[PDB]
RNA sequence: GGUGACCACGGGUGACGGGGAAUCAGGGUUCGAUUCCGGAGAGGGAGCCUGAGAAACGGCUACCACAUCCAAGGAAGGCAGCAGGCGCGCAAAUUACCCACUCCCGACCCGGGGAGGUAGUGACGAAAAAUAACAAUACAGGACUCUUUCGAGGCCCUGUAAUUGGAAUGAGUCCACUUUAAAUCCUUUAACGAGGAUCCAUUGGAGGGCAAGUCUGGUGCCAGCAGCCGCGGUAAUUCCAGCUCCAA
């Protein structure tokens, strides 16, 4: 009776003991160091990390030599180095285990740009992000939270239609200039 | 019954009205989670006050 | 115009249809989504056709501008389209008239020569005074 | 012991659905009888109008009136008194007024000093209560 | 400050996050002396003092601002008697509490000038 | 004769069954009226015609219950369909547009389809994600710190945070386009559109569990708070308020 889909899911957890001195500071440190919004980001990427580990770990337990170990032991390497978390010359999956948190906001667009420099200060690398100057490879994103593929890292350019690349500059530059061109002759 | 419900509400009648006076507005998301971690976590003061807070008045 | 330009891409022909299939792209960077009208002789001057068998639709542009993406449709005569062509499109630039009553009073009309048995006369008179 | 013949299911099952009545939790759950006996009838809230504004006493640690209302339900009209949580909410309600009492928060047990009281009033006359309290909302008058 | 463009400066590696002393809590009243260096010390036995010209600069002030002791006390948010500490001259005196009798009163006692026109700037520059 | 302590038979079910949903060491425990499949029903029963297929109900006949019009002679009923009312209840949307898509039906390119699709209502819920950033101004206050005052930085607090101080932007007005059956929305894109950028983030707490006040003023076993320990009779860390902090 219905062509909708209804297909969803939460992307995260909460924590089981909220009001805990020692996690709400560690936590604290990665927002801080991070320039995140809220502490549901920083819970995000750790249910999508739980995830990848709890993977890990059934294909761990699943026997050598079965054909799904080997094609997915490749097929969730393949990607993780993909995304940079991994580094190429690792093929062994334990070391996805070892793999933390930090280092997949370290994928994210947010500090990417503030690494290479294009944005600094990394809260105003995030802001910028909102206001659409930065520009993939062939397209305009907006998403603090965009992770970005071993691929495309060296193709993070400034928009054209921001004044940053191209021209037209932003409205603040037009006010002031017509006001200035009033005032003066 | 004792009629000794007139009494109810007795300590909001007699408390004080004093009011709200305007203070700033206070950052809000990203920017409210900003300055309490740059206020608790780089911070070096040279001085005593056995772990007091960071509005420390000891 | 200075700075417009279209590619296509995935395109069949087919004279099951008598016509060729086929998807456009539009790179307008620094300006709106482009009119469909001057898109369509834009595709028949670069295909030497007429500019009036012209059909294209469906034009979304992806985030940030620039880059638009939708479907064509080029014909060999407007005859050949008439017979083999979705109407609503006839109606975007009028070809096919189209003004009919809503789809309410046409029930309630229905329904009342439902009511009127066999007599031609008051099967067709039941719009005359009940309108 | 216990028994553990790998052809016993049928003795380990009747007796775990045994005992399993034998627990306050399961019991009340299954039983129905409690189901019958809550005034609310399975409802996490219910409709009511208020027939008299009382206090009742607290318990021997504390010295205090708690000033609740008697209520008839909506629905299978039987009476109840819910303490209505503020400082001044009793000023707010007056007699005969449509009020959407909820449970106190332990399950159909009485909370704190208070003795015997398992609901608390929340919603009088469609306008929340803790509406009047904030003065967010005021009264239809 | 001088390692905090430094601190910008060292992304791709290296930094400590230190925590401190601070992070949660509230106290509400400013221990000005060290207490370590009051366990340390042994030869000193006398405290300054408050000096009566700044209990006169308080007098002055809540008079201008027609404040009596009670009044004033209830904007600084301590008790009367600190006040009338402050004033009468023994009060043994308190950094922060002077600058909240600092702010709340026109004049300013806190610091080395005995008494200001304006704290800091008729509404702070 | 047949069945039955391997639970027959009887009763209850707030029982439609299953695919599945929630919770997640393993094991298990609950929920599956609800879009897929199967069954049942069309106020409750019962009986039929036509038909390949009906014990059909947007078919008929009779009884019961409701109930419409009536010149009182009769006639007509089945929203557990789409909407929309009343009633019930803690609890659930607009008497909107369209056959353009999906497919269905018919003698059939051509008609129809409250199936369905589109819109509206819609903090059920899920995904993303604004409420500001940058740099300098700098200057002060502080036991500041390093020489013991002078100078600087290895610091905290606020405050001109102010002409800063001019760059960047959405949220909304809003050109056209686009979209679409026609619209709407989103995405494009002009013109505007920000310095308390007053274009203002709330909800609960601050004894313990459990992060956060031995602050102040009121109250005085009163009002009240408090899931639970407990707090409250004059000097309340728990009520009522102001300030400050914690949490999301
Ligand atoms: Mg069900
Ligand atoms: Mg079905
Ligand atoms: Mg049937
Ligand atoms: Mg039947
Ligand atoms: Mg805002
Ligand atoms: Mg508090």
């Amino acid at each position: 009776p219905v062509a909708r889909s209804w297909v969803c899911r939460k992307t995260y957890v909460t924590p089981r003991r909220p009001f805990e001195k020692s996690r709400l500071d560690q936590e604290l440190k990665l927002i801080g160091e991070y320039g995140l919004r809220n502490k549901r980001e920083v819970w995000r990427v750790k249910f999508t990390l739980a995830k990848i580990r709890k993977a890990a770990r059934e294909l761990l337990t699943l026997d050598e030599k079965d054909p799904r170990r080997l094609f997915e032991g490749n097929a969730l390497l393949r990607r993780l180095v993909r995304i940079g978390v991994l580094d190429e010359g690792k093929m062994k999956l334990d070391y996805i285990l070892g793999l933390k948190i930090e280092d997949f906001l370290e994928r994210r667009l947010q500090t990417q740009v503030f690494k290479l420099g294009l944005a600094k200060s990394i809260h105003h690398a995030r802001v910028l992000i909102r206001q659409r100057h930065i520009r993939v490879r062939k397209q305009v994103v907006n998403i603090p939270s965009f992770i970005v593929r071993l691929d495309s890292q060296k193709h993070i350019d400034f928009s054209l239609r921001s004044p940053y690349g191209g021209g037209r500059p932003g409205r603040v530059k037009r006010k002031n200039a017509k006001k200035g061109q009033g005032g003066a002759g | 019954v004792h009629g000794s419900l007139a009494r109810a509400g007795k300590v909001r009648g007699q408390t004080p009205k004093v009011a709200k006076q305007e203070k700033k507005k206070k950052k809000t998301g990203r920017a409210k989670r900003r300055m309490q971690y740059n206020r608790r976590f780089v911070n070096v003061v040279p001085t005593f006050g056995k772990k007091k807070g960071p509005n420390a008045n000891s | 115009n200075d700075t417009v330009t279209i590619r296509t891409r995935k395109f069949m022909t087919n004279r099951l249809l008598q016509r060729k299939q086929m998807v456009i792209d539009v790179l307008h960077p620094g300006k709106a989504t482009v009119p469909k009208t001057e898109i369509r002789e834009k595709l028949a001057k670069m295909y030497k056709t007429t500019p009036d068998v012209i059909f294209v639709f469906g034009f979304r542009t992806h985030f940030g501008g620039g880059k638009t993406t939708g479907f064509g449709m080029i014909y060999d005569s407007l005859d050949y389209a008439k017979k083999n062509e979705p109407k609503h499109r006839l109606a975007r630039h009028g070809l096919y008239e189209k003004k009919k009553t809503s789809r309410k009073q046409r029930k309630e009309r229905k329904n009342r020569m439902k009511k009127v048995r066999g007599t031609a006369k008051a099967n067709v008179g039941a719009g005359k005074k009940p309108k | 012991g216990k028994c553990r013949g790998l052809r016993t299911a049928r003795k380990l099952r009747s007796h775990r659905r045994d005992q399993k009545w034998h627990d306050k939790q399961y019991k009340k759950a299954h039983l129905g009888t409690a189901l019958k006996a809550n005034p609310f009838g399975g409802a996490s809230h219910a409709k009511g109008i208020v027939l008299e504004k009382v206090g009742v006493e607290a318990k021997q640690p504390n010295s205090a009136i708690r000033k609740c209302v008697r209520v008839q339900l909506i629905k299978n009209g039987k009476k109840i008194t819910a303490f209505v949580p503020n400082d001044g909410c009793l000023n707010f309600i007056e007699e005969n007024d449509e009020v959407l009492v909820a449970g106190f928060g332990r399950k159909g047990h009485a909370v704190g000093d208070i003795p015997g009281v398992r609901f608390k009033v929340v919603k009088v006359a469609n306008v929340s209560l803790l509406a009047l309290y904030k003065g967010k909302k005021e009264r239809p008058r | 400050q001088a390692i905090l463009a430094a601190r910008r400066a060292a992304a791709g590696e290296d930094v400590e996050t230190s925590k401190k002393w601070a992070a949660g809590q509230n106290k509400q009243h400013s221990i000005t002396k060290n207490t370590a260096k009051l366990d340390r010390e042994t030869e000193e036995l006398h405290h300054d003092r408050v000096t009566l010209e700044v209990g006169k600069v308080i007098q002055q002030g809540r008079q201008s601002k027609g404040l009596t002791q009670k009044d004033l006390a209830t904007k600084i948010n301590e008790k009367p008697q600190v006040i009338a500490d402050y004033e009468s001259g023994r009060a043994i005196p308190n950094n922060q509490v002077l600058g909240k009798i600092e702010r709340a009163i026109g004049l300013k006692l806190r610091g080395k000038d005995i008494g200001k026109p304006i704290e800091k700037g008729p509404r702070a520059k």
